[PDB]
Protein backbone atom coordinates (compact mmCIF):
# COMPACT_ATOMS: atom_id res chain seq x y z
CA UNK A 1 0.00 0.00 0.00
CA UNK A 2 3.09 2.17 0.37
CA UNK A 3 4.21 3.66 -2.95
CA UNK A 4 7.94 4.34 -3.35
CA UNK A 5 8.31 4.82 -7.13
CA UNK A 6 9.84 8.09 -8.26
CA UNK A 7 11.02 8.84 -4.73
CA UNK A 8 7.38 9.36 -3.74
CA UNK A 9 8.28 8.66 -0.10
CA UNK A 10 9.85 12.14 0.12
CA UNK A 11 8.10 13.88 -2.80
CA UNK A 12 4.51 13.58 -1.50
CA UNK A 13 5.27 16.21 1.17
CA UNK A 14 4.93 19.01 -1.40
CA UNK A 15 1.28 18.19 -2.15
CA UNK A 16 -1.97 18.82 -0.29
CA UNK A 17 -3.86 15.67 0.68
CA UNK A 18 -6.71 16.56 -1.70
CA UNK A 19 -4.32 16.36 -4.68
CA UNK A 20 -1.82 13.53 -4.06
CA UNK A 21 -3.77 11.10 -6.26
CA UNK A 22 -3.71 13.46 -9.23
CA UNK A 23 0.00 14.09 -8.64
CA UNK A 24 0.71 10.35 -8.37
CA UNK A 25 -0.89 9.92 -11.81
CA UNK A 26 1.32 12.59 -13.39
CA UNK A 27 4.30 11.07 -11.59
CA UNK A 28 3.52 7.70 -13.18
CA UNK A 29 3.27 9.46 -16.55
CA UNK A 30 6.74 10.93 -16.01
CA UNK A 31 8.63 7.78 -14.99
CA UNK A 32 7.06 5.00 -17.11
CA UNK A 33 19.65 2.61 -17.13
CA UNK A 34 18.90 1.24 -20.59
CA UNK A 35 22.13 -0.81 -21.16
CA UNK A 36 21.60 -4.20 -19.52
CA UNK A 37 17.84 -4.10 -18.86
CA UNK A 38 15.06 -5.89 -20.71
CA UNK A 39 12.37 -4.11 -22.72
CA UNK A 40 8.74 -4.60 -21.67
CA UNK A 41 5.48 -4.83 -23.63
CA UNK A 42 2.88 -3.72 -21.10
CA UNK A 43 1.04 -0.86 -22.84
CA UNK A 44 -2.07 -2.87 -23.73
CA UNK A 45 -2.46 -4.68 -20.40
CA UNK A 46 -1.99 -1.48 -18.36
CA UNK A 47 -4.87 0.11 -20.29
CA UNK A 48 -7.38 -2.02 -18.38
CA UNK A 49 -6.41 -0.98 -14.86
CA UNK A 50 -6.09 2.56 -16.23
CA UNK A 51 -9.72 2.32 -17.38
CA UNK A 52 -10.86 1.59 -13.82
CA UNK A 53 -8.80 4.55 -12.62
CA UNK A 54 -10.78 6.66 -15.09
CA UNK A 55 -14.07 5.14 -13.93
CA UNK A 56 -13.15 5.68 -10.27
CA UNK A 57 -13.12 9.45 -10.87
CA UNK A 58 -16.63 9.42 -12.37
CA UNK A 59 -19.76 9.88 -10.28
CA UNK A 60 -21.35 6.69 -8.87
CA UNK A 61 -24.39 7.37 -11.06
CA UNK A 62 -22.39 7.39 -14.31
CA UNK A 63 -19.84 4.71 -13.36
CA UNK A 64 -22.06 1.98 -14.85
CA UNK A 65 -21.46 3.40 -18.35
CA UNK A 66 -17.74 2.46 -18.17
CA UNK A 67 -17.72 -1.03 -19.68
CA UNK A 68 -15.20 -3.13 -21.62
CA UNK A 69 -16.73 -5.01 -24.56
CA UNK A 70 -15.10 -7.58 -26.82
CA UNK A 71 -15.25 -6.72 -30.50
CA UNK A 72 -16.74 -8.95 -33.19
CA UNK A 73 -13.31 -10.33 -34.10
CA UNK A 74 -12.90 -11.60 -30.50
CA UNK A 75 -9.34 -10.24 -30.73
CA UNK A 76 -9.66 -6.84 -29.00
CA UNK A 77 -11.17 -5.45 -25.82
CA UNK A 78 -13.08 -2.23 -26.49
CA UNK A 79 -12.96 0.33 -23.68
CA UNK A 80 -16.33 2.08 -23.78
CA UNK A 81 -17.97 4.96 -21.92
CA UNK A 82 -21.57 4.77 -23.03
CA UNK A 83 -21.64 4.37 -26.80
CA UNK A 84 -18.12 5.76 -27.37
CA UNK A 85 -15.02 3.62 -27.87
CA UNK A 86 -12.22 5.62 -26.27
CA UNK A 87 -9.51 2.98 -26.90
CA UNK A 88 -8.86 -0.67 -27.76
CA UNK A 89 -6.23 -3.24 -26.82
CA UNK A 90 -5.17 -6.38 -28.67
CA UNK A 91 -5.50 -9.52 -26.56
CA UNK A 92 -2.28 -10.98 -28.00
CA UNK A 93 -0.43 -7.83 -26.88
CA UNK A 94 -2.07 -7.99 -23.45
CA UNK A 95 -0.72 -11.54 -23.13
CA UNK A 96 2.64 -10.65 -24.77
CA UNK A 97 2.47 -13.57 -27.20
CA UNK A 98 3.25 -14.00 -30.88
CA UNK A 99 0.69 -13.22 -33.57
CA UNK A 100 0.21 -16.81 -34.79
CA UNK A 101 -0.59 -17.94 -31.24
CA UNK A 102 -4.13 -19.26 -30.81
CA UNK A 103 -6.57 -17.64 -28.37
CA UNK A 104 -9.34 -20.05 -27.44
CA UNK A 105 -12.65 -18.26 -26.95
CA UNK A 106 -13.75 -17.53 -23.39
CA UNK A 107 -17.13 -17.55 -21.74
CA UNK A 108 -18.37 -14.16 -20.58
CA UNK A 109 -17.60 -15.15 -16.99
CA UNK A 110 -14.05 -16.09 -17.97
CA UNK A 111 -13.61 -12.80 -19.84
CA UNK A 112 -14.61 -10.92 -16.68
CA UNK A 113 -12.10 -12.89 -14.62
CA UNK A 114 -9.49 -12.39 -17.35
CA UNK A 115 -9.92 -8.62 -17.12
CA UNK A 116 -9.90 -8.65 -13.31
CA UNK A 117 -6.58 -10.51 -13.30
CA UNK A 118 -5.24 -7.95 -15.80
CA UNK A 119 -6.45 -5.18 -13.49
CA UNK A 120 -4.42 -6.51 -10.57
CA UNK A 121 -1.36 -7.11 -12.76
CA UNK A 122 -1.59 -3.56 -14.10
CA UNK A 123 -1.93 -1.97 -10.66
CA UNK A 124 1.05 -3.90 -9.30
CA UNK A 125 3.19 -2.87 -12.27
CA UNK A 126 1.95 0.73 -12.21
CA UNK A 127 2.25 1.62 -8.51
CA UNK A 128 4.87 -0.99 -7.50
CA UNK A 129 7.53 -1.37 -10.21
CA UNK A 130 9.89 -2.71 -7.53
CA UNK A 131 8.19 -6.13 -7.58
CA UNK A 132 9.10 -6.88 -11.20
CA UNK A 133 12.67 -5.57 -10.92
CA UNK A 134 13.29 -8.03 -8.10
CA UNK A 135 11.73 -11.02 -9.86
CA UNK A 136 8.97 -12.14 -12.16
CA UNK A 137 8.04 -14.49 -9.30
CA UNK A 138 7.62 -11.67 -6.77
CA UNK A 139 5.19 -9.93 -9.12
CA UNK A 140 3.29 -13.18 -9.74
CA UNK A 141 2.97 -14.21 -6.10
CA UNK A 142 1.51 -10.75 -5.45
CA UNK A 143 -1.28 -11.32 -7.99
CA UNK A 144 -1.96 -15.02 -7.32
CA UNK A 145 -1.84 -14.18 -3.60
CA UNK A 146 -4.29 -11.30 -3.96
CA UNK A 147 -7.39 -11.95 -1.86
CA UNK A 148 -9.98 -11.01 -4.49
CA UNK A 149 -8.22 -12.94 -7.27
CA UNK A 150 -7.91 -16.11 -5.18
CA UNK A 151 -11.54 -15.82 -4.09
CA UNK A 152 -12.82 -15.13 -7.61
CA UNK A 153 -10.83 -17.99 -9.14
CA UNK A 154 -12.08 -20.49 -6.57
CA UNK A 155 -15.63 -19.15 -6.81
CA UNK A 156 -15.64 -19.88 -10.55
CA UNK A 157 -13.75 -23.20 -10.65
CA UNK A 158 -14.38 -24.85 -7.24
CA UNK A 159 -17.22 -22.89 -5.62
CA UNK A 160 -17.62 -25.21 -2.61
CA UNK A 161 -13.87 -25.53 -1.94
CA UNK A 162 -12.18 -22.97 0.28
CA UNK A 163 -8.83 -21.68 -1.05
CA UNK A 164 -7.22 -22.85 2.21
CA UNK A 165 -8.84 -26.28 1.83
CA UNK A 166 -6.60 -28.90 3.50
CA UNK A 167 -4.71 -31.49 1.47
CA UNK A 168 -6.25 -34.95 1.07
CA UNK A 169 -3.82 -37.86 0.93
CA UNK A 170 -3.45 -39.75 -2.35
CA UNK A 171 -4.99 -43.22 -2.82
CA UNK A 172 -3.95 -44.96 -6.04
CA UNK A 173 -7.20 -46.45 -7.34
CA UNK A 174 -6.31 -46.09 -11.04
CA UNK A 175 -5.32 -48.70 -13.60
CA UNK A 176 -2.56 -48.04 -16.12
CA UNK A 177 -5.09 -47.28 -18.87
CA UNK A 178 -6.78 -44.67 -16.66
CA UNK A 179 -3.44 -42.98 -15.92
CA UNK A 180 -2.71 -42.76 -19.65
CA UNK A 181 -6.17 -41.30 -20.25
CA UNK A 182 -5.50 -38.62 -17.61
CA UNK A 183 -2.00 -37.82 -18.91
CA UNK A 184 -3.42 -35.39 -21.46
CA UNK A 185 -4.53 -32.92 -18.75
CA UNK A 186 -0.96 -32.46 -17.42
CA UNK A 187 1.22 -32.28 -20.55
CA UNK A 188 1.48 -36.00 -21.26
CA UNK A 189 2.52 -37.05 -17.74
CA UNK A 190 0.72 -38.51 -14.74
CA UNK A 191 1.87 -37.13 -11.39
CA UNK A 192 -0.70 -37.42 -8.56
CA UNK A 193 0.32 -34.18 -6.82
CA UNK A 194 -0.01 -31.98 -9.94
CA UNK A 195 -2.50 -33.71 -12.26
CA UNK A 196 -5.51 -31.69 -11.13
CA UNK A 197 -4.38 -28.08 -10.62
CA UNK A 198 -6.41 -27.07 -13.70
CA UNK A 199 -9.57 -29.07 -12.91
CA UNK A 200 -12.62 -27.44 -11.36
CA UNK A 201 -15.79 -29.03 -10.03
CA UNK A 202 -19.24 -27.90 -8.90
CA UNK A 203 -22.22 -29.78 -7.49
CA UNK A 204 -25.80 -29.02 -8.52
CA UNK A 205 -28.28 -30.85 -6.27
CA UNK A 206 -25.45 -33.08 -5.08
CA UNK A 207 -24.22 -34.04 -8.57
CA UNK A 208 -20.66 -33.12 -9.52
CA UNK A 209 -19.66 -31.72 -12.91
CA UNK A 210 -16.03 -31.25 -13.92
CA UNK A 211 -14.38 -28.61 -16.08
CA UNK A 212 -10.95 -27.24 -16.96
CA UNK A 213 -9.57 -23.75 -16.32
CA UNK A 214 -9.29 -21.69 -19.49
CA UNK A 215 -5.70 -21.63 -20.85
CA UNK A 216 -5.43 -17.82 -20.92
CA UNK A 217 -6.44 -17.74 -17.26
CA UNK A 218 -3.89 -20.45 -16.50
CA UNK A 219 -1.29 -18.55 -18.53
CA UNK A 220 -2.04 -15.15 -16.96
CA UNK A 221 -1.74 -16.43 -13.39
CA UNK A 222 1.28 -18.73 -13.61
CA UNK A 223 3.17 -18.09 -16.87
CA UNK A 224 2.74 -14.42 -17.83
CA UNK A 225 5.89 -12.42 -18.61
CA UNK A 226 5.89 -8.73 -19.59
CA UNK A 227 9.36 -8.90 -21.17
CA UNK A 228 9.51 -8.65 -24.96
CA UNK A 229 12.26 -11.30 -24.92
CA UNK A 230 9.90 -13.85 -23.36
CA UNK A 231 7.36 -13.59 -26.20
CA UNK A 232 8.43 -16.91 -27.83
CA UNK A 233 8.55 -18.66 -24.43
CA UNK A 234 5.19 -17.13 -23.47
CA UNK A 235 3.64 -18.50 -26.66
CA UNK A 236 5.24 -21.88 -25.98
CA UNK A 237 3.54 -22.12 -22.59
CA UNK A 238 0.18 -21.03 -24.02
CA UNK A 239 0.33 -23.56 -26.86
CA UNK A 240 0.99 -26.32 -24.33
CA UNK A 241 -1.92 -25.12 -22.17
CA UNK A 242 -4.20 -25.08 -25.21
CA UNK A 243 -3.14 -28.64 -26.06
CA UNK A 244 -4.16 -29.93 -22.63
CA UNK A 245 -7.40 -27.94 -22.90
CA UNK A 246 -8.42 -29.30 -26.31
CA UNK A 247 -7.35 -32.82 -25.32
CA UNK A 248 -9.57 -32.74 -22.23
CA UNK A 249 -12.69 -31.68 -24.13
CA UNK A 250 -12.12 -34.20 -26.92
CA UNK A 251 -11.90 -37.07 -24.39
CA UNK A 252 -14.20 -35.56 -21.75
CA UNK A 253 -16.65 -38.45 -22.08
CA UNK A 254 -13.91 -40.76 -20.76
CA UNK A 255 -11.94 -38.42 -18.49
CA UNK A 256 -14.84 -37.15 -16.37
CA UNK A 257 -15.61 -40.78 -15.46
CA UNK A 258 -12.11 -41.16 -14.01
CA UNK A 259 -12.18 -37.72 -12.36
CA UNK A 260 -15.46 -38.56 -10.61
CA UNK A 261 -14.08 -41.76 -9.09
CA UNK A 262 -11.05 -39.88 -7.75
CA UNK A 263 -13.29 -37.06 -6.51
CA UNK A 264 -15.50 -39.49 -4.57
CA UNK A 265 -12.56 -41.38 -3.03
CA UNK A 266 -10.79 -38.19 -1.89
CA UNK A 267 -13.59 -36.56 0.14
CA UNK A 268 -15.20 -34.72 -2.80
CA UNK A 269 -12.03 -32.88 -3.79
CA UNK A 270 -9.13 -33.18 -6.19
CA UNK A 271 -6.81 -31.21 -3.87
CA UNK A 272 -4.73 -34.37 -3.50
CA UNK A 273 -1.29 -34.60 -1.92
CA UNK A 274 1.35 -37.19 -1.11
CA UNK A 275 3.43 -37.25 2.09
CA UNK A 276 2.21 -33.77 2.95
CA UNK A 277 2.84 -31.96 -0.36
CA UNK A 278 0.39 -31.04 -3.11
CA UNK A 279 0.36 -28.77 -6.17
CA UNK A 280 -3.30 -29.48 -7.01
CA UNK A 281 -4.38 -26.06 -5.72
CA UNK A 282 -5.83 -23.70 -8.32
CA UNK A 283 -3.48 -20.86 -7.30
CA UNK A 284 -1.68 -19.73 -4.15
CA UNK B 1 -18.34 -49.74 -12.92
CA UNK B 2 -20.76 -47.08 -11.73
CA UNK B 3 -21.07 -45.71 -15.27
CA UNK B 4 -19.11 -45.96 -18.51
CA UNK B 5 -19.40 -42.64 -20.40
CA UNK B 6 -20.42 -39.05 -19.71
CA UNK B 7 -22.54 -37.41 -22.44
CA UNK B 8 -22.88 -33.65 -21.96
CA UNK B 9 -26.09 -32.28 -23.49
CA UNK B 10 -27.46 -28.75 -23.89
CA UNK B 11 -31.10 -27.65 -23.83
CA UNK B 12 -31.44 -24.72 -26.23
CA UNK B 13 -34.45 -22.55 -27.02
CA UNK B 14 -36.34 -19.41 -26.19
CA UNK B 15 -37.52 -18.73 -22.66
CA UNK B 16 -40.99 -20.04 -21.82
CA UNK B 17 -41.06 -22.96 -24.28
CA UNK B 18 -40.56 -25.52 -21.50
CA UNK B 19 -36.84 -26.39 -21.36
CA UNK B 20 -36.75 -26.66 -17.56
CA UNK B 21 -39.97 -28.71 -17.48
CA UNK B 22 -38.65 -31.08 -20.16
CA UNK B 23 -35.44 -31.54 -18.15
CA UNK B 24 -37.24 -32.24 -14.87
CA UNK B 25 -39.66 -34.61 -16.59
CA UNK B 26 -36.80 -36.63 -18.08
CA UNK B 27 -34.53 -36.57 -15.03
CA UNK B 28 -36.95 -36.74 -12.08
CA UNK B 29 -40.29 -37.72 -13.71
CA UNK B 30 -41.81 -34.54 -12.33
CA UNK B 31 -44.01 -31.63 -13.40
CA UNK B 32 -44.96 -28.71 -11.10
CA UNK B 33 -46.67 -29.61 -7.76
CA UNK B 34 -43.78 -29.69 -5.24
CA UNK B 35 -42.10 -26.81 -7.04
CA UNK B 36 -38.32 -26.38 -7.04
CA UNK B 37 -37.49 -23.17 -8.87
CA UNK B 38 -34.11 -23.27 -10.61
CA UNK B 39 -32.14 -20.92 -8.43
CA UNK B 40 -28.95 -22.18 -10.03
CA UNK B 41 -30.07 -25.60 -11.29
CA UNK B 42 -27.68 -25.41 -14.23
CA UNK B 43 -27.91 -29.12 -15.05
CA UNK B 44 -29.55 -32.41 -14.10
CA UNK B 45 -28.28 -35.94 -14.69
CA UNK B 46 -29.92 -39.20 -15.71
CA UNK B 47 -28.00 -42.45 -16.14
CA UNK B 48 -29.35 -44.73 -18.88
CA UNK B 49 -28.22 -48.06 -20.38
CA UNK B 50 -27.35 -48.59 -24.05
CA UNK B 51 -25.92 -51.85 -25.44
CA UNK B 52 -24.78 -52.91 -21.97
CA UNK B 53 -22.95 -49.62 -21.33
CA UNK B 54 -24.31 -47.19 -18.74
CA UNK B 55 -24.33 -43.57 -19.94
CA UNK B 56 -24.58 -40.62 -17.56
CA UNK B 57 -26.48 -37.93 -19.44
CA UNK B 58 -25.46 -34.54 -18.00
CA UNK B 59 -28.13 -32.20 -19.38
CA UNK B 60 -27.60 -28.44 -19.08
CA UNK B 61 -30.35 -25.83 -18.92
CA UNK B 62 -28.53 -22.49 -19.10
CA UNK B 63 -29.80 -21.06 -22.40
CA UNK B 64 -31.62 -17.76 -21.99
CA UNK B 65 -29.82 -17.06 -18.71
CA UNK B 66 -27.66 -14.49 -20.52
CA UNK B 67 -27.49 -16.20 -23.91
CA UNK B 68 -29.63 -14.24 -26.37
CA UNK B 69 -27.41 -15.16 -29.32
CA UNK B 70 -24.53 -13.62 -27.42
CA UNK B 71 -22.99 -17.08 -27.67
CA UNK B 72 -19.57 -17.99 -29.01
CA UNK B 73 -17.52 -21.20 -29.27
CA UNK B 74 -17.07 -21.45 -25.49
CA UNK B 75 -20.72 -22.25 -24.73
CA UNK B 76 -20.71 -25.41 -26.89
CA UNK B 77 -17.24 -26.61 -25.86
CA UNK B 78 -17.50 -30.19 -24.62
CA UNK B 79 -21.12 -30.64 -25.73
CA UNK B 80 -21.90 -33.95 -27.42
CA UNK B 81 -25.59 -33.27 -28.12
CA UNK B 82 -28.01 -30.34 -28.38
CA UNK B 83 -31.78 -30.44 -27.84
CA UNK B 84 -33.47 -27.49 -29.57
CA UNK B 85 -36.88 -26.65 -28.09
CA UNK B 86 -39.70 -24.43 -29.28
CA UNK B 87 -43.29 -24.00 -28.15
CA UNK B 88 -46.10 -25.00 -30.49
CA UNK B 89 -48.13 -22.46 -28.51
CA UNK B 90 -45.76 -19.78 -29.85
CA UNK B 91 -44.78 -19.31 -33.50
CA UNK B 92 -42.24 -16.63 -32.54
CA UNK B 93 -40.25 -19.29 -30.67
CA UNK B 94 -40.52 -21.66 -33.65
CA UNK B 95 -39.11 -19.11 -36.10
CA UNK B 96 -36.27 -18.29 -33.70
CA UNK B 97 -35.13 -21.91 -34.09
CA UNK B 98 -33.55 -20.96 -37.42
CA UNK B 99 -31.34 -18.47 -35.54
CA UNK B 100 -30.31 -20.96 -32.85
CA UNK B 101 -29.34 -23.43 -35.59
CA UNK B 102 -27.04 -21.04 -37.46
CA UNK B 103 -25.53 -20.02 -34.12
CA UNK B 104 -24.72 -23.72 -33.63
CA UNK B 105 -23.22 -24.50 -37.05
CA UNK B 106 -20.94 -21.45 -36.83
CA UNK B 107 -19.90 -21.90 -33.18
CA UNK B 108 -20.26 -25.59 -32.23
CA UNK B 109 -18.36 -28.63 -33.45
CA UNK B 110 -19.54 -30.28 -36.65
CA UNK B 111 -20.00 -33.73 -35.06
CA UNK B 112 -22.42 -32.45 -32.39
CA UNK B 113 -25.73 -34.30 -32.59
CA UNK B 114 -28.82 -32.08 -32.71
CA UNK B 115 -32.54 -32.71 -32.30
CA UNK B 116 -35.61 -30.44 -32.42
CA UNK B 117 -38.44 -30.63 -29.88
CA UNK B 118 -41.83 -29.03 -30.43
CA UNK B 119 -42.92 -29.00 -26.81
CA UNK B 120 -46.48 -28.72 -25.43
CA UNK B 121 -48.08 -31.28 -27.77
CA UNK B 122 -50.96 -31.30 -25.24
CA UNK B 123 -52.21 -27.74 -25.91
CA UNK B 124 -54.09 -28.02 -29.20
CA UNK B 125 -56.54 -25.20 -28.42
CA UNK B 126 -53.70 -22.64 -28.41
CA UNK B 127 -51.56 -24.24 -31.14
CA UNK B 128 -49.82 -21.84 -33.53
CA UNK B 129 -47.37 -24.12 -35.41
CA UNK B 130 -48.42 -27.21 -37.36
CA UNK B 131 -46.60 -30.48 -36.80
CA UNK B 132 -45.84 -30.64 -40.53
CA UNK B 133 -44.16 -27.24 -40.24
CA UNK B 134 -42.04 -28.76 -37.48
CA UNK B 135 -40.92 -31.72 -39.58
CA UNK B 136 -40.29 -29.48 -42.60
CA UNK B 137 -37.77 -27.26 -40.82
CA UNK B 138 -36.05 -30.34 -39.42
CA UNK B 139 -36.02 -32.01 -42.83
CA UNK B 140 -34.38 -28.83 -44.14
CA UNK B 141 -31.37 -29.14 -41.82
CA UNK B 142 -31.24 -32.95 -41.79
CA UNK B 143 -31.78 -33.38 -38.05
CA UNK B 144 -34.43 -35.44 -36.28
CA UNK B 145 -37.66 -33.91 -34.95
CA UNK B 146 -40.43 -34.93 -32.56
CA UNK B 147 -43.31 -33.23 -30.77
CA UNK B 148 -43.35 -33.49 -26.98
CA UNK B 149 -45.32 -32.50 -23.88
CA UNK B 150 -43.52 -32.42 -20.54
CA UNK B 151 -46.88 -32.14 -18.78
CA UNK B 152 -48.46 -35.27 -20.29
CA UNK B 153 -45.07 -37.06 -20.48
CA UNK B 154 -45.35 -37.66 -24.23
CA UNK B 155 -42.21 -38.40 -26.28
CA UNK B 156 -39.80 -37.04 -23.64
CA UNK B 157 -38.15 -40.39 -22.89
CA UNK B 158 -37.74 -41.59 -26.48
CA UNK B 159 -36.44 -38.19 -27.62
CA UNK B 160 -33.47 -38.28 -25.23
CA UNK B 161 -32.87 -41.98 -25.92
CA UNK B 162 -32.69 -41.30 -29.66
CA UNK B 163 -30.22 -38.43 -29.20
CA UNK B 164 -28.04 -40.49 -26.85
CA UNK B 165 -28.15 -43.50 -29.18
CA UNK B 166 -27.03 -41.25 -32.04
CA UNK B 167 -24.18 -39.86 -29.93
CA UNK B 168 -23.05 -43.35 -28.90
CA UNK B 169 -23.20 -44.51 -32.53
CA UNK B 170 -20.72 -42.02 -33.98
CA UNK B 171 -18.55 -42.18 -30.85
CA UNK B 172 -18.37 -45.96 -31.31
CA UNK B 173 -17.30 -45.83 -34.97
CA UNK B 174 -14.69 -43.21 -34.09
CA UNK B 175 -13.11 -45.75 -31.72
CA UNK B 176 -12.31 -48.15 -34.59
CA UNK B 177 -8.84 -46.72 -35.01
CA UNK B 178 -9.96 -43.13 -35.63
N1 LIG C 1 -49.72 -27.65 -21.13
C1 LIG C 1 -48.26 -27.69 -21.09
N2 LIG C 1 -47.55 -26.66 -20.36
C2 LIG C 1 -46.06 -26.69 -20.31
C3 LIG C 1 -45.35 -27.68 -20.93
N3 LIG C 1 -44.04 -27.45 -20.71
C4 LIG C 1 -43.92 -26.33 -19.96
N4 LIG C 1 -45.18 -25.89 -19.72
C5 LIG C 1 -45.39 -24.65 -18.91
O1 LIG C 1 -44.83 -23.42 -19.68
C6 LIG C 1 -44.22 -22.50 -18.57
C7 LIG C 1 -42.68 -22.34 -18.82
O2 LIG C 1 -42.05 -23.60 -18.62
P1 LIG C 1 -40.42 -23.61 -18.48
O3 LIG C 1 -39.92 -25.03 -18.39
O4 LIG C 1 -40.03 -22.86 -17.23
O5 LIG C 1 -39.82 -22.84 -19.86
P2 LIG C 1 -38.20 -22.44 -20.08
O6 LIG C 1 -38.02 -20.95 -19.91
O7 LIG C 1 -37.79 -22.86 -21.50
O8 LIG C 1 -37.36 -23.17 -19.06
C8 LIG C 1 -44.44 -23.09 -17.46
O9 LIG C 1 -45.60 -22.51 -16.83
C9 LIG C 1 -44.74 -24.69 -17.82
O10 LIG C 1 -45.52 -25.32 -16.76
C10 LIG C 1 -46.10 -28.77 -21.70
O11 LIG C 1 -45.49 -29.65 -22.26
N5 LIG C 1 -47.53 -28.75 -21.76
MG1 LIG D 1 -36.05 -22.49 -17.57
Amino acid sequence: KAIHMGGWDKVQDHFRAEKKDHALEVLHSIIHGEPGEMEVNVEDINKIYAFKRLQHLACPAHQDLFTIKMDASQTQFLLMVGDTVISQSNIKDILNISDDAVIESMSREERQLFLQICEVIGSKMTWHPELLQESISTLRKEVTGNAQIKTAVYEMMRPAEAPDHPLVEWQDSLTADEKSMLACINAGNFEPTTQFCKIGYQEVQGEVAFSMMHPCISYLLHSYSPFSEFKPTNSGFLKKLNQDYNDYHAKKMFIDVILEKLYLTHERSLHIGKDGCSRNILLT
Amino acid sequence: KTYDYLFKLLLIGDSGVGKTCVLFRFSEDAFNSTFISTIGIDFKIRTIELDGKRIKLQIWDTAGQERFRTITTAYYRGAMGIMLVYDITNEKSFDNIRNWIRNIEEHASADVEKMILGNKCDVNDKRQVSKERGEKLALDYGIKFMETSAKANINVENAFFTLARDIKAKMDKKLEGN
